[PDB]
């Protein structure tokens, strides 16, 4: 009756330090749709964020893509937190340049 | 090439929380170009890509006139579903549909469809034929009789084969800068050390459209299916779409590997290798 | 265009 979201954090664009970018967290897979999702910077959340319509899948599960606009540093890091009914505690996923 | 023009409904019970929420957005190919949501402050059919938005105020008004009442239709058939399922009123349900036309380059239609879900499952489905149904349980197949028996197909088929067709290749015509225009993937190899063994090969491509692609690995020939990791496609945000595939190799053996792009944005399917 | 709703429904 219930699906898990997947999520994948990366940039629009290659990230080079000091360039702006936006920061992305795709989440699919998941039923059903109500589901929770903040960027976070540096462990805390970020403000402005939009996301996609709701739309779904072949398999009828639901996807959504939220974004915001950032610039990069060597310093800072970023996480996408999720939450889902099928998950016992948000989720956490870093971003990593190089996935 | 080959087109599609896809609507989609969710419908979503709250018992406690107001009305079920109605949500629909329309596409063309990989391209959303409407939605309505009818938690929005002023529920209206809404544009969402540039080339829809010279459609006149009828074209707007009838639109959303159209979801409001698919809106109420679908609150009626949440309610329904309960009784032919049994159950209780408290808890929170989903209704899902997917319709629309397929053409092929010439413009004439390929395929339509019709499918419902219940709850992430398969409800009843509008057969090839577009005249005949297929339920899936025993609930779905009094929705059949009573679609049967007031020859709703019919109307569908009309549809599909009509009015679906018709406004597909308008928009095509009017958005042919973007929807009638393949952007190839940008493609490289990367290579991450694991240990003193192994090291990992990633095939990317990014920026390309529309979103179907084929990425694989090759070692000496053969497909790595088994020992690929791929990552599901994903929108960039700008229109188009990222994948990467990953294979973990033994040290020194990275030459033997080879990556394999198909995109229709290629004249050539694309061989690549890391390159240091 | 989306398909005018008939709505003899479920």
């Amino acid at each position: 009756i219930q699906r898990t979201p997947k999520i994948q954090v990366y940039s629009r664009h290659p990230a080079e330090n000091g360039k702006s970018n936006f920061l992305n967290c795709y989440v699919s897979g998941f039923h059903p749709s109500d589901i929770e999702v903040d960027l976070l910077k540096n462990g805390e959340r970020i403000e402005k964020v939009e996301h996609s319509d709701l739309s779904f899948s072949k398999d009828w599960s639901f996807y959504l893509l939220y974004y915001t606009e950032f610039t990069p540093t060597e310093k800072d890091e970023y996480a996408c937190r999720v939450n889902h009914v099928t998950l016992s505690q948000p989720k956490i996923v870093k971003w990593d340049r190089d996935m | 090439g080959s087109h599609s023009m896809r609507y989609f409904y969710t419908a979503m019970s709250r018992p406690g929380r107001g009305e079920p929420r109605f949500i629909a957005v329309g596409y063309v190919d990989d391209t959303q170009f409407v939605r309505f949501d009818s938690d929005a402050a002023s529920p209206r059919m809404a544009p969402r890509a540039p080339w829809i938005e010279q459609e006149g105020p009828e074209y707007w008004d009838g639109e959303t006139r159209n979801m409001k009442a698919s809106a109420q239709t679908y609150r009626e058939n949440l309610r329904i579903a309960l009784r032919y399922y049994n159950q209780s009123e408290a808890g929170s349900h989903i209704i899902q549909v997917m319709y629309g036309c397929d053409v092929g380059p010439d413009g004439r239609l390929l395929r339509g469809h019709d499918q419902s879900a219940y709850d992430g499952k398969d409800y009843i489905a509008l057969n090839e034929d577009l005249s005949s149904w297929t339920a899936a349980d025993t609930a779905a197949q009094i929705t059949q009789r009573k679609w049967e028996a007031a020859r709703v197909a019919e109307q569908l088929r009309a549809y599909l084969e009509g009015l679906c067709v018709e406004w597909l290749r308008r928009y095509l015509e009017n958005g042919k800068e973007t929807l009638q225009r393949a952007d190839p993937p940008k493609t490289h190899v990367t290579h991450h050390p694991i240990s003193d063994h192994e090291a990992t090969l990633r095939c990317w491509a990014l920026g390309f459209y529309p979103a179907e692609i084929t990425l694989t690995w090759q070692r000496d020939g053969e497909d790595q299916t088994q020992d690929t990791e791929l990552v599901e496609t994903r929108p960039a945000g700008d229109r188009t779409f990222q994948k990467w595939a990953a294979v973990v190799v033994p040290s020194g053996e990275e030459q033997r590997y080879t990556c394999h792009v198909q995109h229709e944005g290629l004249p050539k399917p694309l061989t690549l290798r890391w390159e240091p | 265009t989306s398909n005018l709703q008939e709505q003899i429904g479920w």
